[PDB]
């Protein structure tokens, strides 16, 4: 199957550089074109340019022709993509592409001064002996970290049917995030409910088991 | 001199068959990648391109990825009527700002027969 | 480079209604014409290619139409998963252009936010702040305002707020409301109300709690 995988998010401060990858299987590079494709949240989807890995040919759209560069290796089967002097109008997600209907998954890239902060985990409980309903929610508050993203799971994964994690958002040049969950009332005061925090640019995994208080 | 050879005219399949159509290029020289197109003109319909594009109706008769390969044939399946008209092997160039057109085919006429 | 205006940017379809979605060219396009569908979290899908072409896995209920400037996406009878954005696309004119993207939300039954509020934590109370979150969740349409009260009076700053995109299964929309305080200014207060406005609803809908 074909497949392209592009590298993990990047946090780079504004003017400097940072060159994002992408790794195919199933296919090679050298027999196809590789696009490189960014999406601002205000401006879309904009086509950086492609390179044709068997010479070396590269195109660019104008508007990235000196801000991005595009490279190749058909050994390691793996595209880059090199952007110089960004600026905070270059935060967007970078996608890497063999034309048609193969995507990577996209790389976020965060162009600020800001520092790297990890985040601190509040559990969100009812409380003990309170009311018992047919269903209770329980919550997870994640606060002041930097940059995105943050991974949230309940039970490892487990938990999934009534959860309901919230886009982040920025206060200050700090992040706040929250995630709850509603489970049977009949399981969670006797079954383990945990909240799985995950901030990679902090290498921070934290588990909140939810309690009653 | 690199020349574009389509061996077929014309070619008549029922619907529902694999139309193949027939191209071979002498020469490797200029590099670049092999396009196939129904019609002429600007609103030519692109068909195949090795290097970029969704085509799966498409499969080539030979490895194109074979660097001496001069055979772009390609099979085109489950033909129907609207299938029908004349298709073109063209040999494209690098060039600005994108690739160009080096040489084209005489072009082979698809006729189908309906159900 | 070619503009691709898609215009309304947002619309909405209930269950089985036909739903056209247009894209209009500021210059000619040829069959390089092509359709991307793509849902928050996700890479771009292949959609529909060479104008009305559908790419593998696409339901049949979809279908495009178009040339020269002007081009459509069509879907025959609205479903859940349907519920995403939608970007055309050209590649027959240097450099390759995207639309806009018109997004499109399913128009399910109305539905009431089930709120949930919270007291700042034990855990950050003994690291100096104070955080009342209140979760709104399950509710259609996505139009709604949130009030934070604090013993009657609105509290009108230092409030962050959170929404969902329509949830994939029951085509709600999820909201999340904290605010924070420093630990002294909670402890200097007794009340504290999530006031939220939805059209499920001719008052206000509350959600409080005691500080003791």
């Amino acid at each position: 199957e074909v497949q392209l995988q592009q590298s993990g998010a990047e946090l780079v401060k504004p003017g400097a550089s940072v060159k994002l990858s992408c790794t195919a299987s199933g296919f090679n590079i050298k027999d196809y074109y590789i696009h490189w494709v960014q999406q601002r949240t205000e401006q879309g989807l904009e086509w950086i340019g492609r390179i044709d890995p068997e010479d070396g040919e590269t195109k660019y759209a104008p508007k990235f022709q000196d801000k991005a560069t595009i490279t190749a290796d058909t050994s390691s089967n793996t595209a880059y993509l090199h952007l110089s002097s960004l600026t905070s109008e270059d935060t967007a997600v970078y996608y890497c592409a063999r034309w048609g209907a193969y995507w990577g998954q996209g790389t976020l890239v965060t162009v600020s001064a800001a520092k790297t902060t990890p985040p601190s985990v509040y559990p969100l409980a009812p409380g003990s002996a309170a009311q018992t309903n047919s269903m209770v929610t329980l919550g997870c508050l994640v606060k002041g970290y930097f940059p995105e993203p943050v991974t949230v799971t309940w039970n490892s994964g487990s938990l999934s049917s009534g959860v309901h994690t919230f886009p982040a958002v920025l206060q200050s040049d700090l992040y706040t995030l929250s995630s709850s969950v509603t489970v049977p009332s009949s399981t969670w005061p006797s079954e383990t409910v945990t909240c799985n925090v995950a901030h990679p640019a902090s290498s921070t995994k934290v588990d909140k088991k939810i309690v009653p208080r | 001199e690199l020349q574009v050879i389509q061996p077929d005219k014309s070619v008549l399949v029922a619907a529902g068959e694999t139309a193949t159509l027939r191209c071979t290029a002498t020469s490797l020289i200029p590099v670049g990648p092999i396009q196939w197109f129904r019609g002429a003109g600007p609103g030519r319909e692109l068909i195949y391109n090795q290097k970029e594009g969704h085509f799966p109706r498409v499969t080539t008769v030979s490895d194109l990825t074979k660097r001496n390969n001069m055979d772009f044939s390609i099979r085109i399946g489950n033909i129907t009527p609207a299938d029908a008209g004349t298709y073109y092997c063209v040999k494209f160039r690098k060039g600005s700002p994108d690739d160009v057109e080096f040489k084209s085919g005489a072009g082979t006429e698809l006729s189908v027969r309906a159900k | 480079q070619i503009v691709l205006t898609q215009s309304p940017a947002i619309m909405s379809a209930s269950p089985g209604e036909k739903v056209t979605l247009t894209c209009a060219s500021s210059s000619v396009s040829s069959s390089y014409l092509y359709w991307y569908q793509q849902k928050p979290g996700s890479s771009p899908k292949l959609w529909i290619y060479s104008t009305s072409n559908l790419a593998s896995g696409v339901p049949a209920r979809f279908s495009g139409s178009g040339s020269g400037t002007s081009y459509s996406l069509t879907i025959s009878s609205m479903e859940a998963e349907d519920a995403a954005s939608y970007f055309c696309h050209q590649w027959s004119s240097y450099p390759r252009t995207f639309g806009a993207g018109t997004k499109l939300e399913l128009k399910r039954a109305d539905a009431a936010p089930t709120v949930s509020i919270f007291p700042p934590s034990s855990e950050q109370l003994t690291s100096g702040g104070a955080s009342v979150v209140c979760f709104l969740n399950n509710f259609y349409p996505k139009d709604i305002n949130v009030k934070w009260k604090i013993d009657g009076s609105e509290r009108q700053n230092g409030v962050l707020n959170s929404w969902t995109d329509q949830d994939s299964k029951d085509s709600t929309y999820s909201m999340s409301s904290t605010l924070t305080l420093t630990k002294d200014e909670y402890e200097r207060h007794n009340s504290y109300t999530c006031e939220a406005t939805h059209k499920t609803s001719t008052s206000p809908i509350v959600k409080s709690f005691n500080r003791g």
